[PDB]
């Protein structure tokens, strides 16, 4: 299909960037202290 | 507001009237192809989640009450000034684990889920409606239509579709649109075979 | 496809009778409260 | 404990992370199959003669479908409401283009959503509680029989069923809008007051009871904390809330009663939706939205259009677009 | 559930992300013209 | 155990009257849908063979018959979209019918006025019309005063038989809840789940 | 715009002839049309064979015409093919077959007139509408 | 070159008059004394190489002779075509109103 | 004798008559007297794709099929006259019936093969003196192929021929000459051939049933692309009688 | 590779619902 | 220039994947107790 090429990038850095953001947030989150 | 202002006037805003927004809703499929519009999902998807957490909500609450009363009816054996919960968060959120998978532990997080869904929703449907104001559609698919345009025995339901909208921009916007002096002669019109 | 039939077939059919025998397998009596509901 | 007793013990058990029970016996296998028949149909089924025209509609990613577009399309229209099982067909190619996969799925999901409602109950008598968590179940549920199994009943035809796509669904919408013109029908008015009130209520409630959260935290911490989960003592003021939303309208406009509060929660959505899903279900006998085709008239005879005409000429031209293929006589009689 | 002892604390100190970031961003300097190609 | 039995019954009387014109007479209750989508096909094909059409060898759009096809049996059927309902039977129409289907000379020979009357009858009082009543399709113009009987009582028994399918549910649960003594709700005292492990 | 007398004089028969019918009778003529005819004529098109409408011109060029009320009301009684070569009360509603067809049974020759005029009466209303399909409305 | 068949026959004299060879039957509706007796007799005996030869038709009354001689300057014939033919089309071409 | 109850739903009806193996007989043909075909049933049992060249420009073989449009594929009640020609040879000119079957059938690797399979206009002969029809009696002869879809038809962007766009509307200012084959559609018109092999002839009742073969090009989708060629092998029964 | 990336995409969203409910903190009462 | 349209998507998971992980790492270590 004559998709728009640039479709893949754009839904895996949609999704990768946030997704990064917040694994990064909750693993600081569980190694701070108890 | 801002729909008709970025269309030619406010003869196309909403009129208020039953009716009239049921014609308003049948031209934004044939015209912007609305449903497609991923705004408009997102719409829906919070309409529809804020009725389910609601019903949800209220169900649950409903059949996790703490009998506070003699009474089969229920309702009186609550008062608004007591310090207790007067249903079971633990009950509950065992019923949904076990049943769903996942469940609420946080009653505030619960309510404040239950503002941010419907809200969240209209606002998304809100930001759609502004891409329609400039005719900004989600309309097409580009590769659906070069495909089916190279191959007739390529069909979807999307391009089933697009003969729907077509078949209501053509029928109605005469009537629909008087100011335009539409005259479509009965052989312009699009129709299947038959009807 | 008659193979594929007959196991659909006996598949179901099990999975029927568990759940009908089960109900039907004191199920009044399942509950954290009052069980002498017979 | 014999082996019998045992499963019975199991089967029924409290303690198991999801609740499994008798219903829940019959849900799990027809659920699985429903889900991985849709799956693997979605991601890469064969066009399928929905129409029964010859005419192969394609509904998979594979077959040049995106999320959107794609769906399991319904059970060609020469099959009608005959039963086409895996094994009624010469072949798997045959069950394929003939639309098998969408008589599978739905009827598998049925079943077993079905069993997840009498699921709830089950789970819900298990821990003691109240028994009608199902029953507020019951109002999506009926939609879902409303549209793939009801209006296809009375329409003599599974091609009639909503597909199992989202165009697919929209394709379901405007046909259904030609056919029957159901804004116009009060059923399904109530089904969108249903929807639009349990949204306004959901954020309604929701705003109210965030709004009158006791004060537990600081301001460099999330409210939530403040709430810790099977604490006895409520979370919000109820009376502060009450007091709020009184003075906004007036005071007797406003639930001071949690209980009734809550029980007009679950109430106006379920019953809205059970309305809805009745108005599919009875337009599913061809009893319609309301005509005012020409209800208006002025003294010589001149037909006066109102928005009802409007709504009636959008209505024309799908019913004149749709399955342009599949009608030989001027009348789409079901 | 009763803990796993064998369970240790990890580390990347900030010279150490430095020198990775470094590792990675010359690697992508040198093979993407081969990616591009 | 009553309001499901009656639930049940009120869905079978709903396909009994949508489907069944034998204990619910055409006659008296107006044609099913299927009678009427077959009564179209019936009088158009009439119709152009009148006008000399041979409604046998006549090729749709499609490739199938424009009049006559096969079912997927091999049994010959109106065509077009009538192709659904080709389970139908009726009086007027089975005289037409031989061994293999609707049979091609009894379809070119025989046919009575008598059945082109029928089926022109019953396909204008097909089983379509608004809730006001106004006959036809939703896009129909106001002239006929008609919804058919067949459409009341089917509609009405839906409403009736799911609603008392919802009735079951709520008391056939709450029916065990009192059974069990929970009906009124948890005791605060004595709360099962507290008495439950964990879940994880 | 009235339904002036203007409007409601039609053609009595082909030689010139009109007749003014009263507001009563238009009345009566849509209500019994309605009653007898709309089933498959609803809006001046006939369901069981669109190529044939109740437009006056399709009207004045049936054999024998039938665009006046003489016409009309002899169709009502014996109704024929388009050309007039064949007598088709046998599957269309007429006195004449008022037998097989019984909602013809209590249809007098007032009746018959009153719908007659009903149909000549519609298009100089309506215009296309009348016999105009699902197109005009 | 690829054409469009029924678009290039509008352009014919079948985009004028009755074409015997391949117009549907309902157009003889439009003359009076045409429909339906004559329509499908001339539908029945057709292709026609000229328009006269439709006063050739066998069991013709005299009647009907003189009509379709009335009538003839509403007629003409061109090529038969397959498309306009074919699927009994000519009795029943998918429209009504 | 079976009734339309005893058959429905069982795929008979989708059966051409048999008869049993004693039917080896003749039935004699009197020069004198005029024949009509009553009845003429074609049942496929196969139909065979031929594979299109790899371009080797070798032989390219017919190849097996899946039929995927269930028990629609027969050919039944048709009907026409048998003339005695002058050298003694039967002409069979099919004058009418259901004479056509729109079939998909399914190539190994997926490809769907739409075709009318039919007989339209029917003229097939015998051989010269076939003063009896006999197990050696053959019929030879062509019949027409009409396009798949007729006139009417519309592809899925609204575009047919007797109705219908004539352009690529989603796609309003992309160059036309590109798409003039999505565009401009064609109606299809062409010769197939059969053989009816007579196996059994009741020469008492005047039925024969033997086998057949026909060759005719599949759909070409109004002229979107190349047709396939068919054969289709079956058997197939008719009634003779004096008329 | 628009298949792979919605297919992809489903299947990191059902692994999700795994974690979710089978590895997700469990709710303690203090 | 005619450059592989992937290119783009490998230079930029190339990049972004293992950076990612190293930053998880560095800032669950800088949460850790002193
Ligand atoms: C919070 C807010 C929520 C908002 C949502 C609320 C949901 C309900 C809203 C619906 C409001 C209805 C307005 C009334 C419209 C009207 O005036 O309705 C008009 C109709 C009659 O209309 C007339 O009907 C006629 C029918 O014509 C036909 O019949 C005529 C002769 O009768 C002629 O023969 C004519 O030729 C022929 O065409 C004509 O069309 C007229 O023009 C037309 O005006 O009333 C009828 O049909 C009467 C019978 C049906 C009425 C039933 C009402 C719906 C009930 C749903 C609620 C369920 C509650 C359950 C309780 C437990
Ligand atoms: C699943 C089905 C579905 C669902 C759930 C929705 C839901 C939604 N659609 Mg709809 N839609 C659908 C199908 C669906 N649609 C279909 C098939 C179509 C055809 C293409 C459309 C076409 C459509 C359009 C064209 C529009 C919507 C809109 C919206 C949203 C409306 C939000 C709202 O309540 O505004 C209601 C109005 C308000 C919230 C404004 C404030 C109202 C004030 C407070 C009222 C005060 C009243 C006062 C007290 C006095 C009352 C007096 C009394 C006498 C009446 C919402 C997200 C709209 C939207 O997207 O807007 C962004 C919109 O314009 N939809
Ligand atoms: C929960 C288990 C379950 C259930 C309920 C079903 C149910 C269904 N599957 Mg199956 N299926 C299952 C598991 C299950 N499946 C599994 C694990 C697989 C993988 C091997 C499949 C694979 C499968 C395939 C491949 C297909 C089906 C299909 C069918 C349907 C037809 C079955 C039938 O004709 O039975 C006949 C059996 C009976 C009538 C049972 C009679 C015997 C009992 C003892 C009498 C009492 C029953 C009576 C009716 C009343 C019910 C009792 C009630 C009052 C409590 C049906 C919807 C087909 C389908 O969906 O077609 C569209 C189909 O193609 N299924
Ligand atoms: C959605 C429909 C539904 C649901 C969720 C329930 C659920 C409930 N019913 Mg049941 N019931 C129903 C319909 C339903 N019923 C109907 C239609 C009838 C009339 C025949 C009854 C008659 C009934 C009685 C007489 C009783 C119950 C009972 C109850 C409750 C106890 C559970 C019970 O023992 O299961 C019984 C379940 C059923 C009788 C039917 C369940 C149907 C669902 C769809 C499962 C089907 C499974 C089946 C094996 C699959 C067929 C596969 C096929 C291919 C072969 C429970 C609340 C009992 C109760 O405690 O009441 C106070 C009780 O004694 N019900
Ligand atoms: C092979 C593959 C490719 C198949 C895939 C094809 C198929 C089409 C996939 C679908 C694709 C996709 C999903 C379509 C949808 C995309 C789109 C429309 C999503 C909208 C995006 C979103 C941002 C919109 C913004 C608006 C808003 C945020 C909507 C969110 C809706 C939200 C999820 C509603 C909640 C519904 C959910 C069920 C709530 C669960 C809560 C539940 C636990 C309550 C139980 C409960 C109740 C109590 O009262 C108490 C007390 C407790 C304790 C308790 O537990
Ligand atoms: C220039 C001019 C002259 C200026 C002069 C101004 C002058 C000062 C004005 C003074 C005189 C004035 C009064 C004259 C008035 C004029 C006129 C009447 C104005 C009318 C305006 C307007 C149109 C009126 C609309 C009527 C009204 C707003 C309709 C909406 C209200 C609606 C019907 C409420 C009923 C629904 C009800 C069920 C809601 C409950 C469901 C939901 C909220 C549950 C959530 C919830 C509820 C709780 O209860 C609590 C507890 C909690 C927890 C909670 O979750
Ligand atoms: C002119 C017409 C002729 C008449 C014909 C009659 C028609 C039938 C009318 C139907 C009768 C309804 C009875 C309601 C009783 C009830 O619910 O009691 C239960 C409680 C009791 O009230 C609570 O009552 C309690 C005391 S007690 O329980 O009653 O003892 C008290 O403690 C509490 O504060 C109080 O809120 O009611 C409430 O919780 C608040 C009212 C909520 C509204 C219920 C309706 C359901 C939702 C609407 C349906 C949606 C429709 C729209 C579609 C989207
Ligand atoms: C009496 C009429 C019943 C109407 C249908 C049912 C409506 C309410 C049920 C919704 C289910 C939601 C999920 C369960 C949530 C749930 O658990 O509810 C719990 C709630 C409280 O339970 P109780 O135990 O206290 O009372 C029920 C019995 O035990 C009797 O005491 O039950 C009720 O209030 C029943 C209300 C009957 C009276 C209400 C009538 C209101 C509807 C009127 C119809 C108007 C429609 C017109 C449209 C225009
Ligand atoms: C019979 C068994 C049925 C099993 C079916 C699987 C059900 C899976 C349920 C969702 C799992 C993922 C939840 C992640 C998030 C999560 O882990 O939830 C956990 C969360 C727990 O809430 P708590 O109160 O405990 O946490 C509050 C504090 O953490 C405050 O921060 O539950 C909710 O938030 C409910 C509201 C969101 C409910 C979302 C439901 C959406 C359903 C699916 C929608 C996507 C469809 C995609 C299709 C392609
Ligand atoms: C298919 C799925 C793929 C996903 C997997 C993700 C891939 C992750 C790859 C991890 C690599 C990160 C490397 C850690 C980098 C880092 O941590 O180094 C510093 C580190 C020191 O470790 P220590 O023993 O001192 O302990 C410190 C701890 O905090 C480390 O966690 O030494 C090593 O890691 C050994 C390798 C030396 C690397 C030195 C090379 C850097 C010099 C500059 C090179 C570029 C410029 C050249 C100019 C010509
Ligand atoms: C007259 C009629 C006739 C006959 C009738 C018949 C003879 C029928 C019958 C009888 C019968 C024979 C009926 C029925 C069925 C029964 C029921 C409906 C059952 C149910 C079951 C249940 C419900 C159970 C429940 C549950 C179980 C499942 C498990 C455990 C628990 C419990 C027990 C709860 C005919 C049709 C020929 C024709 C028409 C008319
Ligand atoms: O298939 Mn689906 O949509 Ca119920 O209407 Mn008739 O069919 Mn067809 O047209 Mn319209
Ligand atoms: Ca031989
Ligand atoms: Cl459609
Ligand atoms: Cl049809
Ligand atoms: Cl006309
Ligand atoms: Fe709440």
């Amino acid at each position: 299909m004559e998709v728009n090429q640039l479709g893949l990038i754009a839904t895996a850095l949609f999704v990768l960037v946030p997704s990064v953001f917040l694994i990064i947030l909750y693993v600081q989150t569980e190694s701070q202290q108890k | 507001l801002i729909y008709p202002l970025g269309q030619s006037s406010w003869f196309f805003a909403p009129s208020f009237g039953v009716a009239a927004i049921f014609r308003f809703l049948l031209f934004f499929q044939g015209f912007h192809n609305w449903t497609l519009n991923p705004f408009h999902m997102m719409g829906v998807a919070g309409v529809l989640g804020g009725a389910l957490l609601c019903a949800i909500h209220g169900a649950t609450v409903e059949n996790t009450l703490f009998q506070d009363g003699e009474g089969a009816s229920t309702f009186r054996a609550f008062n608004p000034t007591q310090a207790e919960e007067t249903y079971s968060m633990v009950t509950a959120n065992r019923f949904w684990s076990q049943i769903f998978g996942i469940a609420f532990s946080n009653k505030r997080w619960l309510h404040f889920f239950m503002l941010f869904v419907p809200v969240t929703g209209l606002w998304m449907s809100a930001i759609g409606v502004v891409g329609l104001a400039l005719n900004l559609r989600s309309y097409d698919f580009i590769s659906q239509e070069i495909r089916a345009a190279e191959d007739p025995e390529f069909e979807t339901f999307y391009t089933k579709n697009l003969l729907l909208n077509e078949g209501i921009r053509a029928w109605m916007a005469p009537q629909d649109q008087p100011h335009e002096n539409f005259v479509f002669p009965e052989e312009v019109l699009p129709r299947g075979n038959a009807l | 496809m008659e193979t594929l039939k007959i196991t659909v077939y006996i598949v179901v059919t099990f999975f029927v009778l568990l759940f009908v025998f089960g109900f039907l397998s004191g199920d009044p009596a399942r509950n954290p409260k009052r069980k002498d509901l017979e | 404990a014999n082996l019998w007793e045992r499963f019975c013990n199991w089967v029924t058990s409290t303690d198991n992370r999801l609740y499994v029970g008798w219903f829940g016996v019959i849900m799990i296998p027809t659920l699985l199959a429903a889900t991985i028949c849709f799956v693997i149909a979605f991601i890469a089924a064969p066009p399928v003669d929905i129409d029964g025209i010859r005419e192969p509609v394609s509904g998979s990613l594979l077959y040049g479908n995106n999320i959107i577009t794609g769906a399991v399309v319904p059970s060609s229209n020469a099959i009608g409401l005959h039963f086409y099982p895996i094994w009624e067909a010469a072949s798997l190619d045959e069950w394929l283009y003939n639309g098998g996969p969408y008589q599978l799925i739905i009827f598998h999901f049925l079943l077993g959503a079905s069993c997840y409602m009498g699921r709830q109950w089950e789970l819900s008598y298990r821990l003691g509680m109240r028994p009608w968590i199902c029953v507020a179940y019951s109002a999506p549920l009926a939609s879902a029989f409303a549209v793939f199994l009801i209006y296809p009943i009375g329409q003599g035809s599974f091609s009639d069923g909503m597909p199992l796509g989202i165009s697919g669904t929209f394709n379901f919408m405007i046909v259904f809008q030609a056919e029957h013109n159901i804004l116009m029908h009060p059923f399904h008015q109530l089904g969108v007051a249903g929807v639009f009130g349990g949204a306004l209520f959901c954020a309604m409630h929701g705003s109210l009871v965030t709004s009158s959260l006791i004060r537990e935290t600081t301001e460099t911490e999330s409210a939530n904390y403040g709430y810790k989960f099977g604490q006895e003592e409520e979370t919000y003021n109820i009376v502060a809330a009450h007091g709020y939303f009184g003075r906004l309208i007036f005071q007797y406009a406003s639930f001071n009663n949690s209980r009734s509060l809550h029980f007009f929660l679950a109430a106006w959505p379920v019953v809205g939706v059970w309305f809805a899903a009745l108005g599919i279900s009875t337009m599913a006998f061809n009893l319609n939205g309301f005509n005012f085709n020409h209800s208006v008239i002025d003294a010589k005879g001149n037909v006066i259009n109102t928005w009802a005409d409007i709504i009636n000429r959008a209505n024309l031209g799908m019913e004149v677009m749709h399955e342009r293929n599949a009608h030989n006589f001027p009348l789409d009689l079901a | 559930m009763e803990p796993n002892p064998n369970r240790q604390p990890v580390e990347l100190n900030r010279t150490s992300l430095y020198l990775g970031l470094l590792l990675i961003l010359v690697l992508a300097l040198l093979f993407s013209s081969y990616f591009f190609n | 155990y009553s309001l499901g039995a009656l639930s049940m019954m009120g869905f079978i009387a709903t396909c009994f009257v949508w489907f069944n014109n034998t204990v619910y007479p055409s006659e008296f209750y107006g044609p099913t849908g299927p009678e009427a989508s077959q009564a179209q096909a019936m009088t158009f094909l009439i119709r152009d063979q009148k006008l000399g059409a041979n409604v046998g060898s006549a090729q749709g759009p499609t490739g199938l018959g424009k009049y006559l096809m096969r079912s997927p049996t091999g049994e010959i059927i109106f065509g077009g979209e009538t192709m659904r309902f080709w389970d139908f039977r009726g009086p007027w129409l089975e005289p037409l019918r031989g061994p293999n289907g609707l049979d091609l000379n009894k379809i070119k020979n025989d046919i009575q006025p008598w059945q082109e009357r029928r089926a022109a009858e019953y396909m204008t009082h097909a089983p379509l019309g608004s809730l006001n009543s106004v006959g036809g399709v939703a896009t129909e113009i106001n002239s006929v005063n008609f919804v058919s009987p067949r459409s009341w009582l089917a509609t009405s028994h839906f409403v009736l038989a799911f609603f008392f399918l919802v009735g079951h549910l709520w008391h056939a649960g709450r029916a065990r809840a009192a059974a069990a003594g929970f009906e009124k709700g948890i005791d605060r005292e004595s709360e099962p789940v507290l008495s439950m492990p964990s879940l994880d | 715009a009235e339904l002036t007398p203007e409007v409601l004089t039609v053609p009595l028969n082909s030689e010139g002839k009109t007749i003014t019918l009263t507001e009563k009778q238009y009345l009566e003529g849509k209500r019994l049309f309605q009653y007898a005819c709309a089933s498959c004529h609803v809006g001046g098109i006939t369901k069981t064979n669109p190529s044939l409408d109740l437009r006056t011109e399709t009207l004045a060029l049936a054999t024998p015409p039938r665009d006046n009320i003489e016409g009309l009301v002899d169709y009502m009684k014996n109704p024929t093919t388009y050309d007039g070569e064949q007598e088709i009360a046998e599957v269309h509603p007429s006195l004449r077959s008022a037998d097989i067809f019984p909602k013809m049974r209590n249809l007098t020759e007032k009746d018959l007139v009153a719908i007659a005029g009903h149909i000549l009466v519609e298009p100089k209303i309506l215009g296309d509408k009348w016999g105009g399909g699902k197109v005009y409305y | 070159e690829l054409v469009n068949v029924v678009d290039e026959k509008l352009g014919t004299a079948y985009g004028e008059k009755i074409d015997l060879n391949n117009t549907n039957i309902a157009a003889f509706i439009q003359y009076r004394g045409l429909y339906p007796t004559l329509a499908k007799l001339i539908v029945k005996n057709a292709p026609y190489e000229s328009v006269e030869d439709v006063l050739n038709i066998p069991g013709l009354t005299e009647r009907q002779k003189q009509i379709l001689r009335e009538n003839l300057e509403h007629f003409t014939v061109t090529e038969v075509e397959t498309a306009l033919v074919e699927g009994g089309d000519r009795y029943n071409n998918g429209l009504y109103k | 004798t079976l009734t339309y109850d005893d058959i429905v739903g069982t795929g008979l009806a989708n059966k051409c008559p048999t008869l049993d193996d004693t039917a080896r007989g003749a039935y004699p043909i009197d020069s004198s007297q005029t024949y009509r075909i009553a009845r003429l049933c074609l049942q496929p049992t196969t139909f065979l794709v031929k594979e299109e060249p790899k371009n080797k420009r070798q032989e390219a073989e017919f190849v097996p099929t899946k039929l995927v449009t269930r028990e629609t594929t027969s050919l039944d009640q048709i009907q026409g006259e048998l003339k005695v020609n002058s050298d003694g040879s039967l002409t069979f000119v099919e004058e009418d019936g259901i004479d056509f079957q729109p079939v998909t059938v399914q190539m190994a690797g997926g490809e769907r093969i739409p075709l009318l399979f039919t007989v339209k206009n029917l003229v097939a002969s015998t051989q010269p003196n076939v003063t009896s029809i006999t197990t050696s009696t053959d019929f030879k002869g062509e019949f027409n192929v009409p396009s798949y879809r007729t006139a009417n038809f519309l592809d899925p962007k609204g575009r047919g021929l007797a109705s219908g766009y004539d352009s690529a509307i989603a796609l309003p200012q992309a160059k036309e000459e590109e798409l003039a084959r999505a565009n401009v559609k064609r109606f299809s018109l062409t010769k197939g051939q059969i053989s009816l092999n007579v196996a059994k002839v009741d020469g008492r009742t005047g039925e024969i049933a033997g086998t057949f073969e026909s060759e005719q090009l599949s759909d070409d989708d109004m002229g979107a692309h190349e047709p396939h060629e068919v054969k289709i092998q079956g058997v197939f029964y008719a009634s003779i009688e004096p008329a | 590779m628009e298949t792979i990336t919605y297919v992809f995409i489903f299947a990191c969203i059902i692994a999700l619902f795994f974690f979710a409910i089978f590895f997700r903190e469990p709710p303690r009462i203090t």
